RNA sequence: UUGACCUCAAAUCAGGUAGGAGUACCCGCUGAACUUAAGCAUAUCAAUAAGCGGAGGAAAAGAAACCAACCGGGAUUGCCUUAGUAACGGCGAGUGAAGCGGCAAAAGCUCAAAUUUGAAAUCUGGUACCUUCGGUGCCCGAGUUGUAAUUUGGAGAGGG
RNA sequence: GUUCUUUGUAAAGUGCCUUCGAAGAGUCGAGUUGUUUGGGAAUGCAGCUCUAAGUGGGUGGUAAAUUCCAUCUAAAGCUAA
RNA sequence: GAUGGGGAAGCUCCGUUUCAAAGGCCUGAUUUUAUGCAGGCCACCAUCGAAAGGGAAUCCGGUUAAGAUUCCGGAACCUGG
């Protein structure tokens, strides 16, 4: 019979189909829970005097955040735990290690309203 | 005092988790309660509370998972049994009673026989 | 070093023997737990006498064949001469010793005579039923002792 | 360093947060023998060596 | 890659040296007439397969069941014989009629000696093409030797 | 039974079909790695007379080692010591090449066990060994209790501690007035008889 | 053209397994020198320390290619003894076992090499069901380049 | 000890006659080299070279030739105290 | 400095594109549709290595007890979609 033709030096490895995973069982058997959820992202409010100025002058929040989170998380779970829009979210570590997150909020929210309904002023 | 894990183990799933999101929303009010007074001791049962809750969840879940996975081979590594690596590695007992039909022939002929000797 | 009018002494202690010094503290100890282990494994094999048959036999060397002692088992000629097999004598307690032969007539029916005897003595259960149980006795040594001819 | 690694930063809030004496109510417990933090540790006398 | 060219370069090498008679007593094989018309001859003596070896079993349990012949219901059986140590015992015991040899058995030195074995005893034999042929001749995928011991009139 | 004939067959060594066939193999070898996998064994009469057997969870590995003894690792031959120690050339390893061949097998397969090797070729540079391993967690191998005795987990790795046929032979395990250095373990004996026992009521 | 076989691959293919720790005791490899010889090189320290590989509750060894030379013994291990002996050794310093005897504990065994050839009788896996350290049915596969039964030299096999 | 299944037209053992009786190879062994041992014209181990037999082979502690005798059965494997 | 390989009794050593069957890229085609099958393109061949080398893009004014090209007010720019 005749050969293949092959304009090629070259062999390559032929391309084989590749299957997915049917597991007879499955890996964990119960999925974990939300790991980082709005009541996690959210500790406690700082509230020094110099956090305290903050909340009419410039309309800020501060709040204590767990050091696995970043701003969506912050930013998402503010907004869900307190029905409020916000404008924007600065985080820092303080140097004893935790991390604390400055959250301005729109012009529509006051901080001040929001803060003694929270419950510290 | 705190919930009763007893008590806690007659409600559905969906009664839990609601049980388990107020539990939060009272942590969260008495840890802003904290930083304005000297001393709050009740933060503790409400922690407590939120740990019970989630065991009862994980071991509903888990039971429901064991009896989905009932009656066959290959269960998953979590719920099958821990004992030892070495332990899981060995034989099983038919394994180890396997014996050849020779020998079995040769232990039917002639097992070992009970005797006494005085007379 | 060499001294006075002494014997020459050849004491082996320059390697590090301190390393290596075994000190028996547990004779005592050692002994009680050997008691334990003959007890309950008399316990365990309940009627059956804790020792195999042995057969009398001729010590080899010419210090010692004006001499007889115990074998480790019976040759499979003196078993066929008692009358039973092998593998039945293994299994009713008697120790067969394949690769042991008879040269020596006097011996062999010494053997013979010390199986019929154990085969006259012992009482074999069945298998299955009623066990008649019959007070062990411990050494089957004992009861039959070795005799110098 | 002000550039400095998050290891390092952590290194140094734990060892901010053990600076610090005894509290004063762990002297008043039964059966206690403990006087004085011993592990006490100053910037001028000692260094973490981190 | 290296497994082609170790399996081409291994034939080459195969007949770039002096081959010792032994092998090349091999590679005159039979030819292709002769070989298709014996493989017809082999292909009516062919080994039971599971399924109608199960019938058979049921047929002969019920045999015994209602008349009790002592496994005899059933008729003397008529196969290829294969296996090389059956038909090495059967070569020795001068009971084969016609042997086949494969003629790529992989270690050669397993069928080496089978045809002076064949020239002693006296036996009929043929170096034939394929063990896969005799294996798919027996319902196996390899069988590298084929025995008629007893052929039907 | 060819099994008989493949046996005094492969006693004629320098007869001219098996140096011919000998010759071709060992070309074959060398084209290969150093470590791989036959896909059955080239003598299955001696290795079934090794003990394997043609069911699943047998496996044949082929494997070269290099000939010669063993250089002494040194820098630049100096030894720094005694004039009995500065031999560095004509220094014999104790085990053999079989031995290292399977020990180096079993490190490829550490989920295998090592049961036996047999000698298949050799030239100038490398000698050839196939080594049978049994796989301790097939059933096949869990049941038939001929067998099963290899997943026992004393029998990890006994071509490590030398507890196969060339490994006991390389420690000199034997009966007989030849082998009182060796014979229930060197260490051992040499422990027993350098051993200094002190009893209660001294003696 | 199509369908096999052999060999070699690829898959986040189905299911498994190895690594590391500990390391007193155990099985091996590798391997010194200080020291002693009133110096020192063979020797000794020492077939040791350090280094490396590999196990278990013990490990290893173990049912003779044994010991013997007798009226013979009878797997292995350990203790008492043989014995600071036979022997080795700049025959210097030094080193140095084993047989028998008494005792503790005692236990024996199985593959390869044979034609089932009037029926591969054998086995992994998947699936369904069940009483689930597994069983039964069915289906692929492994396997005749040999899986079961039969025998292990003390024997044993085929016939009568 | 008490009870249920009958395993199993299965398996095993024993006496006499007859024909047989398969038993492991780059191994055993030999030379040489190194190491080791109480082992001494060479105790074991290992490298290289040579390389068997089948009334054969090994051992029998002084090398070698010749004639005997004794005792085991290697080069595959499991196993409590 | 892994892998493929080759040494080493071994802890590990060599080598970094090598005696390797070493991969991904876009258009789409199909609209049981998922992403296989239509195609076609390409052969570097891990990765680590600069807070002074290369490099997308922010400035001014004000503000604290202690922060700012980072906050506030104003005015810009870049990247991805
Ligand atoms: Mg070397």
């Amino acid at each position: 019979k005749a050969l293949k033709v092959r304009t090629s030096a070259t062999f390559r490895l032929p391309k084989t189909l590749k299957l997915a995973r049917a597991p007879k069982y499955a890996s964990k058997a119960v999925p974990h829970y939300n790991r980082l959820d709005s009541y996690k992202v959210i500790e406690q409010p700082i509230t020094s005097e110099t956090a305290m100025k903050k909340v009419e002058d410039g309309n800020i929040l501060v709040f204590q955040v767990s050091m696995k989170a970043n701003k969506y998380q912050i930013k998402k779970a503010v907004k869900e735990l307190y029905e409020v829009d916000v404008l924007k979210v600065n985080t820092l570590v303080r140097p004893n290690g935790t991390k604390k997150a400055y959250v301005r909020l729109t012009a529509d929210y006051d901080a001040l309203d929001i803060a003694n309904r929270i419950g510290y002023i | 005092a705190g919930v009763k894990a007893y008590e806690l183990r007659t409600k559905s799933k969906e009664q839990l988790a609601s049980q388990l999101v107020d539990l939060k929303k009272e942590l969260a009010e008495l840890k802003v309660q904290k930083l304005s007074r000297p001393s709050l001791p009740k933060i503790k049962t409400v922690r407590k509370s939120i740990a019970c809750v989630l065991t009862v969840i994980n071991e509903q879940q888990r039971e429901a998972v064991r009896q989905l996975y009932k009656g066959k081979k290959y269960q998953p590594k979590d719920l099958r049994a821990k004992k030892t690596r070495a332990l899981r590695r060995a034989l099983t007992k038919f394994e180890a009673s396997q014996v050849t039909e020779k020998q079995r022939k040769k232990q039917i002929a002639f097992p070992q026989r009970k005797y006494a000797i005085k007379a | 070093a060499i001294s006075k009018n002494l014997p020459i002494l050849k004491n082996h202690f320059r390697k590090h023997w301190q390393e290596r010094v075994k000190v028996h503290f547990d004779q005592a100890g050692k002994k009680v737990s050997r008691r334990n282990a003959r007890a309950t494994r008399a316990a365990k094999i309940a009627p059956r006498p804790l020792d195999l048959l042995r057969p009398v036999v001729r010590a080899p060397t010419v210090k010692y064949n004006r001499k007889v002692r115990a074998g480790r088992g019976f040759t499979l000629a003196e078993v066929k001469a008692a009358g039973l097999t092998a593998a039945y004598a293994r299994t009713i307690g008697i120790a067969v010793d394949h690769r042991r032969q008879n040269r020596n007539q006097e011996i062999f029916d010494a053997n013979v005579q010390r199986l019929k005897e154990y085969q006259s003595k012992i009482i074999v259960f069945p298998r299955n039923g009623k066990a008649p149980e019959a007070e062990q006795v411990l050494s089957a040594a004992a009861t039959f002792p070795i005799a110098q001819p | 360093a002000a550039q400095k690694s998050f290891r390092i930063k952590q290194k140094m809030a734990k060892a901010k947060k053990q600076n610090r004496p005894l509290p004063q109510w762990i002297r008043l417990r039964t059966n206690n023998t403990i006087r004085y933090n011993a592990k006490r540790r100053n910037w001028r006398r000692t260094k973490m060596n981190i | 890659p290296e497994y082609v060219r170790v399996q081409r370069q291994k034939k080459i090498l195969s007949i770039r040296l002096k081959v010792p008679p032994t092998i090349a007593q091999f590679q005159y094989t039979l030819d292709r007439n002769t070989a298709a018309e014996t493989f017809k001859l082999f292909n009516k003596y062919r080994p039971e397969t599971a399924a109608e070896k199960k019938e058979r079993l049921t047929k002969e349990a019920a045999a015994v069941a209602e008349g009790k012949s002592k496994q005899d219901a059933s008729p003397k059986p008529y196969a290829v014989k294969y296996g090389l140590n059956h038909v090495v015992a059967l070569i020795e015991n001068k009971k084969a009629k016609l042997v086949l040899i494969a003629n790529d058995v992989d270690p050669i030195e397993l069928v080496v000696f089978l045809p002076a074995l064949c020239k002693k005893m006296g036996v009929p034999y043929a170096i034939v093409k394929g063990k896969a042929r005799l294996g798919t001749l027996v319902n196996q995928k390899t069988s590298a030797v084929a025995a008629l011991t007893e052929v039907r009139a | 039974g060819a099994y008989k004939y493949l046996e005094e067959l492969q006693r004629k060594k320098q007869s001219d079909v098996l140096r011919f066939l000998q010759r071709v193999r060992v070309w074959e070898y060398r084209q290969k790695n150093v470590i791989h996998r036959a896909a059955r064994p080239t003598r299955p009469d001696k290795a079934r007379r090794l003990g394997y057997k043609a069911k699943q969870g047998f496996v044949i590995y082929r494997v070269r080692v290099r000939r010669g003894n063993r250089k002494r690792p040194v820098p630049k031959g100096a030894t720094y010591g005694k004039p009995t120690n500065q031999g560095v050339n004509e220094l014999k390893y104790q085990r053999s090449l079989r031995a290292t061949a399977e020990e180096r097998v079993g490190r490829r397969a550490a989920n295998l066990r090592v049961l036996n090797s047999y000698w298949v070729n050799q030239d100038s540079t490398y000698k050839y060994f196939e080594v049978i391993l049994v796989d301790p967690q097939h059933k096949a191998i869990r049941r038939d209790a001929r067998y099963n005795w290899i997943c026992d987990p004393v029998h990890k790795h006994r071509e490590a501690r030398g507890l196969t046929a060339t490994g006991k032979k390389s420690r000199g395990i034997n009966k007989g007035h030849k082998f009182n250095n060796t014979k229930a373990g060197r260490r051992k004996t040499w422990k027993r008889q350098n051993t200094l026992s002190l009893w209660r009521y001294r003696k």
